[PDB]
């Protein structure tokens, strides 16, 4: 039991760390879009 | 056991992060020391 | 002050050499028996490898240790491990949940990384 | 992997935002004797096997089986004085060292408590440093590609 509840504490803590990872990466996304864009129309 | 294990995989993470934004920050010194040359060659037409 | 195999309060205690973790003597000569090596650390251990006073207040109203007291130590024997049963039987599907989106957020980052570093790339290259 | 958490200052619809995108994701991949067969059939059933409470149930002037209902009747009543007689001799005495020893017991887990409490603590603060340098190299970062940024379209 406490076996794997170290696996669900370790997998439930590290997804949510990985989660964080794509809001970060998909903010700096919108970014670099909107960027070209007004850079290309010009 | 969750902080002992927090640790250990930021930390491998953290030095993948810098060096492909240090390797990012090589790319774009290399647009920065040419585009200096073509405006230092705009002194030498005149 | 506690048993490291039930979770008793030991009347004859004993303590292996290769693990110092205390052990109720029945409980440690029955693992060695069954299996000749420490529970915990899973190391060679045997019985002449062993190295050997709790109060219990008695109830006032002491039939009832036939009758009442034993009905309710087999009915909490009962209940908890099917309640335990039932415990490991939801972590291992909560552990199939957590490694399918852990593994689903993988192949976030693997797909968004490429799509961050060429959307950066062509940012360097429409300077050109 | 780098997800950074005392520096990242990531607000809850970052968190609805970045769960349905692991959820679409999420939709793309898509030892023991008879006694343990008596144990879990009872448990199961939520039902306890009945114990014999014939002894508080018996009657005067019945039958032979009864009269051995009876002098148990007896056996049990002397049995149950001299227990009450140990228990009256021993006095409170008896259920006061117990509970020393129940202090006791209580304080070892209490001091358990402190040592993962300071272990925890210095598990994060090792971490909040990390952090705060892995915050000054990527605002660096993203001083230097500013720049760059800016001084390309000058130069064209």
């Amino acid at each position: 039991l406490d076996s794997l509840t170290k696996k669900l504490s370790t997998v439930m803590y590290e997804r949510d760390a990985a989660k964080l990872v794509a809001a970060q990466l998909l903010m700096e996304k919108n970014e670099d879009s909107k960027d070209l864009p007004k850079s290309s129309q010009q | 056991s969750t902080l002992c294990h927090h640790s250990l995989p930021a930390l491998i993470e953290g030095q993948r992060k810098y060096y492909a934004d240090y390797y990012a920050y090589r790319q774009e010194i290399r647009s920065l020391e040419g585009r200096r040359k073509r405006l230092q060659a705009m002194l030498n037409s005149s | 002050m506690l048993c490291a195999i039930s979770g008793k309060v030991p009347r004859r205690p004993v303590l292996s050499p290769k693990s110092r973790t205390i052990f109720e003597k029945s409980l440690l000569e029955q693992y060695v028996k069954d299996t000749g090596n420490d529970p915990i650390t899973n190391e060679p251990l045997s019985i002449e490898e062993i190295v050997e006073s709790a109060q219990q207040a008695s109830l006032t109203e002491s039939i009832p240790n036939l009758l009442t007291s034993l009905q309710n130590e087999w009915d909490a024997i009962m209940l908890e491990n099917f309640k335990l049963r039932s415990t490991l039987d939801s972590l291992t599907k909560k552990l199939s949940t957590v490694m399918y989106e852990r593994d689903a957020a993988k192949l976030v980052a693997a797909q968004l990384l490429m799509e961050k570093n060429e959307d950066s790339k062509d940012l360097p290259k429409s300077s050109q | 992997m780098d997800g950074l958490s005392f520096v990242d200052k990531i607000p809850d619809g970052y968190k609805n935002e970045i769960d349905q995108l692991v959820k679409k994701e999420f939709a793309n991949i898509k030892a023991d004797n008879s006694v343990s067969t008596l144990t879990n059939a009872l448990y199961t059933e939520y039902l306890k096997q009945r114990n014999n409470k014939k002894r508080r149930t018996p009657d005067f002037n019945d039958d032979d089986d009864t009269l051995f209902l009876e002098e148990y009747r007896r056996k049990y009543p002397r049995i149950d004085t001299s227990r009450y007689i140990p228990n009256e001799s021993s006095e409170v005495s008896l259920l006061g060292i117990v509970d020393s020893y129940l202090k006791h017991q209580e304080i070892v887990l209490d001091t358990l408590l402190p040592q993962t409490v300071s272990n925890q603590w210095r598990i994060n603060n090792d971490y909040i440093r990390q952090t705060c340098t892995i915050v000054e190299e990527m605002n660096i970062q993203q001083r230097k590609q500013i720049n760059d940024l800016e001084i390309y379209r000058k130069r064209l």
